[PDB]
C-alpha cells in the first residue's frame, strides 16, 4: 500500500533544525519544504497519534518512521536524501560565511534554530490551507502576496525566504496528499487551544481559524443578500428553490462552523457550500455581492446571468442611496474596506 | 454568524415574485 513519512517526538529539535535552514538560505528546489512542515507537525502531535488521524480522514497510507544517520542528518521516508544534504549544506555554507562576516555575533532570532522557524514555515502553509478550504477561487500569486504583508515581520528575521517557493511546496502537498488537510485540521485545533499566545503561534491560530469562514463564503454570502433585501430574493426561479436552500442551510446550522471544512475535506456534501443544487439564488447571491462591491475578483460561475445582473442592479442602487446597513450584513474587514473604501 | 433558515432567507409569496419581476422587467 501508500506509505508517508511521520517523525517520532524525540527528534523535533533536529526537524526544527531543518524547518529553520530552509527559510535561513537562498535555495535553488524547495519540493519537500511542505513535508518537512508536516514532520514538525507529526513531533508535536505524535508519530501514532498521527497515524490514528489518517487512519480515521478514511486513508489506509501507513507511517514510516524518520530515522538518523551520519555522514548527523533526517533520514525522512520519501524525502530524497539529497534534498536534504543540499538544504542543509546550503544553509550551513550561508551560515559560515555569515556568522563570519558578523564576527560570531548573530542574535538567535535569525538563526535556522530558532524554535519559531517551524511555525513561520507553517504560517506559509496555513495561507495555503485556507486558500484551499474556500469556496471561492483565487489565484496562487494572490495568496502569495499576502503572505508577503502577513509575514512582513518573519521577512526581516529572514530575507532570504522563498515565499513564493515555498507557498507553491505547500500547494502541491495539499494537492497530493490530501489527507494531510486532515492531519493539518487537527495541528490548527490542538495549537488554537496550547497557544502560549506568542507571535508566531498567534498568527498561525488566526490564519488557521479563518478556513472555518472560508469553506462557508458563499452561505454568509446568502444571507447577506437577506440583510440587504435584495428582492431578487424573491423572483420564482430563486422561490423554488427553497427545498434546496433549505438544505444548504440545514447543514450549516446542524454541523455548525466545521461544516466550512467540508469543501476542504472534499466531503460528498461539499457541493451544498458552493449552492450547486440552487443556482438560481447562488446568482443572486453573486449579484448582490457584486453590487455592493464585496466579491472582489469573482472568476467562479454565474449560473444565471439574467439574476445575477438583476441581482447586481438592484444591490447598486440600494448602495448607491446609502440604504445598506454595513455594519449589520457580517461583513469581513476585507469586504467592509473593499465596500465602503474606510474601515 | 448565525444562520437563519432557508424560509427565512428567501422572499417568498406571489407579492415577492411579482416585485422582483417588475424590477427585473425596469432593467429593458
Amino acid at each position: 500500500g501508500t506509505t508517508t513519512a511521520v517523525t517520532p517526538s524525540s527528534l523535533q529539535q533536529e526537524i526544527t533544525l531543518l524547518c529553520g535552514e530552509i527559510l535561513y538560505a537562498k535555495h535553488a528546489d524547495y519540493k519537500y519544504a511542505a513535508e518537512i512542515g508536516i514532520q514538525y507537525i507529526s513531533t508535536a502531535l505524535g508519530s501514532e497519534r498521527v497515524q490514528q488521524i489518517l487512519r480515521n480522514s478514511g486513508s489506509e497510507v501507513q507511517v514510516v518512521l524518520t530515522r538518523t544517520y551520519s555522514l548527523q542528518m533526517l533520514d525522512i521516508h520519501g524525502v530524497e536524501k539529497s534534498w536534504v544534504e543540499e538544504i542543509d549544506k546550503e544553509a550551513r555554507k550561508t551560515m559560515a560565511t555569515l556568522l563570519k562576516e558578523s564576527s560570531g555575533n548573530i542574535p538567535q532570532n535569525q538563526r535556522p534554530s530558532a524554535p519559531d522557524t517551524p511555525i513561520i514555515l507553517l504560517c506559509v502553509g496555513a495561507l495555503i490551507f485556507t486558500k484551499l478550504a474556500s469556496t471561492i477561487e483565487v489565484g496562487l500569486e494572490t495568496t502569495v502576496r499576502r503572505a508577503n504583508r502577513v509575514l512582513s515581520d518573519a521577512l526581516k528575521r529572514y530575507p532570504r525566504m522563498d515565499i513564493p517557493k515555498i507557498a507553491r511546496s505547500f500547494y502541491d502537498l495539499f494537492e497530493q496528499k490530501v489527507y494531510h488537510r486532515s492531519l493539518f485540521i487537527e495541528y490548527g485545533k490542538a495549537l488554537g487551544s496550547s497557544s502560549t499566545g506568542s507571535k508566531a503561534e498567534s498568527l498561525f491560530v488566526n490564519i488557521f481559524m479563518q478556513a472555518y469562514g472560508a469553506g462557508q463564503t458563499m452561505l454568509r454570502w446568502g444571507v447577506i443578500a437577506r440583510s440587504s433585501n435584495n428582492i431578487m430574493l424573491g423572483h420564482v426561479s430563486v422561490q423554488a428553490e427553497l427545498k434546496q436552500v433549505t438544505e444548504v442551510y440545514d447543514l450549516v446550522r446542524e454541523m455548525g462552523p466545521e461544516s466550512g471544512l467540508l469543501h476542504l475535506r472534499q466531503s460528498p456534501k461539499a457541493g451544498l457550500l458552493s449552492l450547486a443544487n440552487c443556482p438560481n439564488f447562488a446568482s443572486v447571491v453573486l449579484g448582490n455581492a457584486s453590487g455592493l462591491g464585496i466579491i472582489g475578483m469573482y472568476r467562479g460561475r454565474v449560473p444565471n446571468t439574467e439574476l445575477f445582473s438583476a441581482a447586481e442592479s438592484y444591490a447598486k442602487s440600494l448602495k448607491e442611496s446609502n440604504k445598506i446597513n454595513f455594519s449589520s450584513l457580517g461583513l469581513t474587514d476585507e469586504e467592509k474596506e473593499a465596500a465602503e473604501h474606510f474601515l | 454568524m448565525s444562520f437563519p433558515e432557508g424560509k427565512d432567507i428567501l422572499f417568498m409569496g406571489n407579492e415577492a415574485a411579482k416585485l422582483a419581476e417588475a424590477f427585473q422587467k425596469s432593467l429593458r
